[PDB]
């Protein structure tokens, strides 16, 4: 249950922190 | 090894070499007098505040007793 | 030791996804996560003492309590 | 102009007096809530193992 929770319950702009770490996050895959 | 770790702090002192001419008696009670300072019950209760003293009995006590000193495991699961 | 077996009877364990991240949040950067795993290449396929030694440092007492009860269940299952 | 000044300088020095004394009060009282706090988690953490055991 613990499992189907994590997988099921998964994570969910205008901050400056948030679009530099998305564009290093894909610059890696 | 957990226990070999906490020897010093609980007055757990090993076998001294012994010569002629001196007792292992008074010889080990040396050793303990020279140690006393490293003991810490006793020296949290002459300096200690009465919770600090507390906790550190009851550390103390939790880091003594152990599985290892004579409770056997294998016996219920058989 | 424990050696894995020549044929397989059991491939259901359908374990989760390795989860991909950057250099720094693993070991440090490529060439030392590179010389970690090659490290650590060599329990892949054996376990033994330091395995069960590492377990027991990470479990406790709980975990093996636990770990120890579902066992018990399993055998009587069986 | 000479006493305006000397009535400025002695309630700045009051005022900072007590600034830093209030300072010095919060920083002492903390670091005694920290020692009781630091006391609380060796009995949580001490109850639990004996949970444990």
């Amino acid at each position: 249950k613990g499992i189907q929770l994590r997988k099921v319950e998964e994570q969910r702009e205008n901050d400056v922190a948030t679009i530099l770490s998305r564009r290093i996050a894909v610059e890696y895959s | 090894c957990d226990l070999l770790h906490a020897a010093p702090f609980q007055n757990i002192l090993p076998r001294v070499h012994v010569k002629e001419g001196e007792r292992l008696d008074a010889k080990m009670k040396r050793l303990e007098s020279k140690y006393a300072p490293l003991h810490l019950v006793p020296l949290i209760e002459r300096l200690g505040t009465p919770q600090q003293i507390a906790i550190a009995r009851e550390g103390d006590l939790l880091t003594k007793e152990r599985l290892c000193c004579g409770l056997s495991m294998f016996e219920v699961i058989l | 030791r424990f050696v894995r077996t020549v044929l397989p009877f059991s491939q259901e364990f359908q374990r989760d996804k390795q989860p991909n991240a950057q250099p720094q949040y693993l070991h440090g950067s490529k060439a030392l996560n590179l010389a970690y795993s090659s490290i650590y290449g060599s329990y892949r396929n054996f376990v033994g003492p330091p395995h069960f030694q590492v377990i027991c440092r990470l479990l406790g007492y709980q975990g093996i309590a636990v770990v120890m009860e579902e066992l018990l269940k399993v055998v009587k299952s069986l | 102009t000479t006493q305006s000044l000397a009535s400025v300088a002695y309630l700045i020095n009051t005022l900072a007096n007590n600034v830093l004394q209030m300072l010095d009060i919060q920083a002492s009282q903390l670091r005694r809530m920290e020692s009781s706090i630091n006391h609380i988690s060796q009995t949580v953490d001490i109850h639990k193992e004996k949970v444990a055991r």
